[PDB]
């Protein structure tokens, strides 16, 4: 459809045949992939971060594709460069959710497309124990892919 | 108590859950569904303290839940009702 809330379920329903017409799309209403509405108003979580949240066996079809769309709006430092809008999940970006669920083949495919490595999730629950948070990793995505056991992004990071 | 169903019909009987996996950290979710009966009849955990005279009850507050359950209610009652 032309709206937001059919194009956050079909990301996780993970069928690009639904997400067809839709590069053209924006072409006719001129509008972003991050502008104002394709992305949360509470957290900032965008289609992207979605996609990488509902995996298919941790492939996504889309991911390549939404980065392919955000290319040709020319946001491809800003769609995937764009971290988390609120407090308790401040800073997440989606290269810290790749690492997390050891998607080693998207890891690699955000840096080429262009990522910021030195993105600090430095939000409420990325803080130890004692300051209310949940788990620490410092905040640093090489650091993140140590703390996941996992020398594999470490080797490529 | 330790109850999680894969036939995914008798899914909304399961006890325990999985919230969410972030890695090393899991998130269970077990449900206080007779554990604590707040407007209802009797509980139970009444019936681990009051009613049964079997000796397994010490080991049988030693279950997963009860540890937990018991400390909630202690940090939020315990402290009150000593002062007064």
């Amino acid at each position: 459809m032309f709206n937001r809330h059919m194009l956050f379920d079909i990301v996780s329903r993970g069928s690009t045949a639904e997400l067809e017409g839709f590069l053209p799309f924006l072409l006719a209403q001129k509008k972003r992939l991050t502008d104002e509405e394709f992305r949360e108003a509470s957290t900032g979580k965008t289609c992207l971060t979605k996609a990488l949240m509902n995996l298919n066996g941790g492939k996504n079809d889309t991911i390549p594709m939404l980065i392919d769309i955000a290319e040709k709006t020319g946001n491809l430092r800003e769609f995937i460069n764009s971290p988390f809008r609120d407090v308790y999940y401040r800073g997440q970006t989606a290269l810290h959710i790749a690492i997390e669920r050891r998607c080693k083949h998207y890891v690699e495919l955000l840096v080429e497309k262009g990522a910021d490595v030195h993105a600090q999730a430095r939000g409420r629950f990325f803080q130890p124990k004692d300051e209310g948070g949940y788990f620490y990793f410092g905040e640093l995505p090489l650091s993140l892919a140590a703390c996941t056991n996992q020398p594999d992004i470490v080797h490529y990071l | 108590i330790r109850l999680e169903i894969k036939d995914e019909e008798a899914r909304h009987l399961s006890r325990k859950f999985r919230d969410w996996a972030y890695g090393p950290v899991y998130s269970s979710l077990y449900d206080l569904s007779m554990l604590d009966t707040c407007g209802e009849e009797v509980s139970v955990l009444e019936i681990l303290v009051y009613n049964s005279k079997v000796e397994n009850r010490h080991e049988m507050l030693a279950v997963e839940p009860i540890n937990e359950l018991l400390r909630d209610k202690w940090q939020k009652f315990g402290a009150v009702s000593f002062y007064i």
